[PDB]
């Protein structure tokens, strides 16, 4: 629904949407509100948000990092919740998705984790570690609930793959920048096949990156460890740190326009 | 779509990134063939016996039992090159390697066995060998980490997370997603994703395969039961393996009960454990209430990942084989026990095993019972923890 | 009298006290019994199948002789339950010990391998075993003194002499002088007072044996030459044995060069002693110019007997066997070499042959030549030596 | 020779030979030889001398010291053939014997050994790691050099063996008192096959042994680490150790007669 919009939206500008990620209760649950809130204010249209997992596989040193701060700070995945309607009751346009690890969403029901998401006002889900080949009862449990199940479309997927990220997937297409973990062509065949407007991410980190994607053919772009890196050098400066925030995150979403 | 079932009932799956999906079919179809491949099979053969000395001996207790009804046997892979089990799969997965054209290998390991393991084949087969290790692990295993790197394998400490096992498996994936285009991930034990569980018991196999022509040779039939220690489950499926369809056979693993369960400090996930979704399978595994994943606690580092393969959560689920848990002071008793009575020095996992063939002995003495307990490895390598114990 | 020849050529003979020939006459007399009992030779070679785990694999080494004409091949002794080849004549001896009524085991031993031997065989046959060991030896192989102690055997620290094995070797003698009644002697290796040369090359016979019936099933033909390391010589002649007769083998016999021949500090007596009289032979020993008996000095604490098997010392002056030196720094070269290469970790002391053989291909790479190296033991044990040297 | 006097002369006596053994530079040269004419002036009748071996596989902890002492003051075979020089330039008459180990008779010849120790004035040899089936080249050079070899009758010993005592042995024949190291009948067939006359050794420590020996038919009586005890514990009183070593050998002797 918010993506729908927000993605309609933009189209009418002719513009790109810039989303940034960030790791919920990272440095603390009261910073982390505020850096959300810097994000929004800065010029984010969309927000990608970590629940703090003990084995981000899928994360480089960055977030691995961004994971251990917030759980030295005791962040809980109940806790991300109340973040979670906090957040929704103070913007209530913002799509916001979620960055999962499997068993985050198994431990007490995939069914029940969907739930969660749709009364705390989540409007979708990525699960890392869940490729389409195990995505069944996610991807079900995410549409009874109203939530979008996001697909990650890689570099070297074949026609097959791109037929099933486009059928299963909603509110964004995941477009892999390359392999690895966090640190033109698929795109025309994800349109043809009416896929969810594609978000390139991974080594998004510059300006130019953003208007690269968009000129690709993308519908914006996502950027993650650029932005955890400004909060890991500014720990012991609280105001700078969203000083920082705000500037890169203006630069990155002018980039979009 | 696979060429044969990832799962074992509800267990097992390939739970990792979209982007390590093409890896797993490609290594899937390379050992498929394999499989079908006479020089593939002649070419591990050889190495197996050639190189790692099998067949392993099968040896008969002689003063551990007297007394009772009990007869007992040792498979012995603890004469195998390396001193353990491992052995005989880094031998198996190095080819495949080489069959899909790899020239790099990425490994992880707890205690370093495995590691040891695939190092030395590395070296063997020519191929550039790196190896994650839990950096607490590293600063518990010096030696191994010394051996690992005279046989010039590379190891790497992962000081993320817990610095356990655990984190040693989330980095050797990570690796991977970005790699596997020329380094194959060499998996250390019977579980993570599809095709692993199933790769990992077909390159143990022999060691059950052995064990029923040995006891066949030597009692003219079949084990009452077979006993083996369960970290991720390798050497118990290895020996497991030939025996599922001979109903009559028992099949008992045996997890680390550590401290005891009650104290919460264990590595029994699979009796004690919750189902979850970790290392690219779902398994019964060692997490928080909330579902963050926890490290397995026992005296032996090898018992140490936090999970258990899928094939024996299944095989448990169905009834066809059953888990216990032996305890740290239950184990240390049974190396002590095999050391003084058969001159033979047990590695601390095996003592789980063994521990837990004495428990069946000593409780029912008068019970007719034929054992046989797989002796996964030697203890030269705990004998400074034994010692300082005692 | 004697039921056998107690000297080869001039070397040999009884040379202990009026008091303990009784005992080398029972000893004999047991064994030359034990030979002609099927049912002797039954017991032992279960044992060494289904307990030790004979036989040890023939391993071709496929990278360490690439680029050269030569072809080496690996006597996995290494392999053999223990880890290394005392295994095998310690069942043996332990047989005769209960054949001969007796109950109770003395031993001697310098690095401890032979001492591990002695106390496994032990507590598997039920014997009382006490074992010597010189104070500075008992100090420097705390492991091995830990691995006796686990097995049931009673370590005894020799203070007396220069505290190392010549010094155990004399307790040894003097404990069996006033004993002998219950206890019997375990000696080492191929040396000491007839019968004991002789016992300890037919009961580690088997090496060369199998090395035979392997190589001709491998290549169809006998190697050009078999070489092994030379303590006291039971390594070796264990290997040569079955070949003396086949006069196109050669028998190449390493002796640790330690530090340099010309240093003094070296542990060579047959080619750089001279012939005394000591531990109840006549044989070449490293000795001073007035006669008093002196150490042998080598980086691996195996190569230590200041002395050698008077076998040896006979083949050498026939001419049928040759004898060569290897110095600290070339086996050392040879360890890190077969680690890297094959995967194989090696014992120091059978590094020394690995490093011969290594020169002798490395002279002439293009000379054709097919060589089998007796790899005596494994070296997980060296690993801290190798370790702080480099 | 100086045996045969001695017995003839003892046997007129009605007396038996009191021997005591020590080590030749135990704990010193000068004191050795202080030590050695203290023995004689209290009434040893012969003298049992050791030549300091590195490893002394027939002895006990006693001897094993008194050998390490020896090595401590640099004593060495040579000066040891020194030593018996002077001895016997000073005593003409008292028979000494070596207790020698096979390799310091082997190294530098085995005929040149008895040689010198015929030149010096030794009388008899006994080679502790010879038994009588390596005995032949030693006893031929003793025989050819006038030096009694002295050959090791043990408590178990069997007619066969005490026939080739008998005939092989000179100056005196060794009775064993036990098995192990230094720390009737078998007397009544060594005089029916005319051997020389039989001295009991080991354990020998107390003057009723002395007089039990005779009274057994023997000619006498050895003692050594009885008489090694008392000088390693007198070491820093070189007075008071000649003093008890007197005492001693003086009770012994007495007991002889
Ligand atoms: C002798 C022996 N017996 C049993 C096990 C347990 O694993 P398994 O259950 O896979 O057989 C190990 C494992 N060792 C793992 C984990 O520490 C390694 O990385 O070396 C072992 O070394
Ligand atoms: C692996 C290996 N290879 C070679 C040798 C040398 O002896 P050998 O010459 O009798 O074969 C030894 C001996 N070791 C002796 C002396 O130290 C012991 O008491 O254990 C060994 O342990
Ligand atoms: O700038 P970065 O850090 O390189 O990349 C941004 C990652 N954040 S994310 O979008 O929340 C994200 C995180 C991990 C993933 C695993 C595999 C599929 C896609 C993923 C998406
Ligand atoms: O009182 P002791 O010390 O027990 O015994 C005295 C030994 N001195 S000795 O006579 O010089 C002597 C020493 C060692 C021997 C080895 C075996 C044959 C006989 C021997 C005689
Ligand atoms: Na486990
Ligand atoms: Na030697």
């Amino acid at each position: 629904e918010r993506y729908e919009n927000l993605f309609a939206q933009l189209n009418d500008r002719r513009e790109g949407a810039f989303v940034p990620f960030v790791t919920l209760g990272d440095p603390g649950i009261e910073q982390s509100l505020k850096i959300i809130d810097t994000l929004i204010d800065a010029g984010a249209d969309a927000l990608e948000l970590g629940v703090p997992f003990s084995d981000p596989l899928a994360d480089g040193p960055t977030i691995q990092n961004a994971n251990l701060r917030a759980f030295a700070a005791g962040v809980t995945p109940a806790q991300c919740f109340e973040m979670l309607a906090l957040i929704r009751e103070k913007h209530p346009t913002i799509p916001i998705g979620l960055l999962m690890y499997a068993n985050l969403v198994f431990n007490n029901g995939i069914d029940a984790f969907y739930a969660r998401c749709e009364q705390v006002g989540v409007d979708s889900v990525l699960v890392a570690d869940v490729p389409v080949e195990e995505s069944a009862p996610f991807r079900q449990a995410a549409l009874r609930h109203n939530i979008a199940p996001i697909f990650i479309c890689p570099p070297n997927a074949d026609d097959d793959l791109l037929r099933q990220v486009a059928s299963y997937g909603r509110g964004y297409t995941y477009l892999l920048s390359r392999s690895g973990v966090t640190g033109h062509h698929l795109i025309e065949k994800l349109k043809e096949y009416h896929a969810a407007p594609a978000l390139q991410g991974f080594g998004i980190s510059s300006p130019e990156q953003v208007s690269a994607a968009v000129r690709a053919g993308a519908a914006g772009a996502i950027s993650g460890s650029a932005i955890v890196k400004i909060i890991e050098k500014n720990l012991a400066s609280p105001k700078q740190m969203l000083a920082e925030l705000r500037s890169f995150v203006s630069a990155m979403k002018a980039a979009s326009r | 779509t696979t060429l044969l079932n990832p799962y074992f009932g509800e267990f097992g799956g390939m739970y990792v990134p979209q982007i390590l999906m093409p890896a797993l079919n490609q290594l899937e179809e390379a050992f498929v063939r394999a499989q079908k491949d006479p020089e593939f099979q002649a070419q591990f053969a050889d190495l197996l016996k050639n190189y790692a000395g099998r067949p392993t001996a099968l040896t008969k207790c002689q003063n551990i039992t007297a007394g009772t009804r009990t007869t007992l046997y040792l498979k012995r892979e603890d004469l195998l090159h390396g001193g353990a089990h491992k052995t005989n799969q880094v031998l198996g997965q190095a080819l495949l390697a080489k069959r899909m054209g790899k020239s790099e290998i990425i490994a992880e390991t707890g205690a370093g066995q495995h590691g040891v393991a695939s190092a030395l084949a590395s070296a063997l087969l020519g191929l550039k060998c790196r190896i994650y290790m839990g950096a607490k692990d590293v600063e518990r295993q010096s030696p191994n980490v010394f051996r690992m790197r005279l046989m010039g394998a590379e190891v790497i400490p992962v000081h993320s997370g817990s610095a356990t096992l655990k984190d040693a498996c989330n980095e050797a994936l990570r690796d991977w997603s970005g790699s596997y285009e020329t380094a194959h991930y060499m998996l250390g034990t019977a579980a993570g994703p599809h095709p692993y569980p199933t790769i990992v018991r077909e390159f143990q196999r022999m060691i059950g395969e052995e064990t029923k022509a040995q006891i066949l040779d030597k009692e003219g039939r079949l084990p009452d039961a077979v006993i083996a220690c369960v970290g991720g489950g390798s050497n118990a499926i290895g020996m497991f393996a030939d025996f599922i369809n001979d109903t009559s056979v028992g099949l008992i693993g045996v997890e680390p009960g550590g401290h005891g369960i009650e104290t919460g400090e264990h590595g029994a996930p699979l009796k004690h454990g919750r189902v979850g979704i970790y290392f690219g399978m779902k398994a019964p595994m060692m997490q928080t209430a909330d579902g963050q994943i926890e490290e397995s606690y026992s005296i032996s580092a090898g018992l140490d990942f936090p999970s258990v393969g899928p094939q024996h959560a299944y095989l448990n689920s169905i009834g066809r084989a059953d888990y216990v848990s032996i305890t740290d002071d239950e184990a240390l008793e049974a190396f002590k026990t095999l050391c003084r009575h058969e001159g033979i020095i047990p590695a601390l996992e095996s003592s789980h095993a063994l521990a837990h063939a004495l428990k069946m002995m000593r409780e029912q003495p008068e019970k007719e019972q034929l054992l046989v307990v797989n002796l996964s490895g030697r203890g030269d390598k705990d004998i400074f923890t034994v010692h300082d114990i005692l």
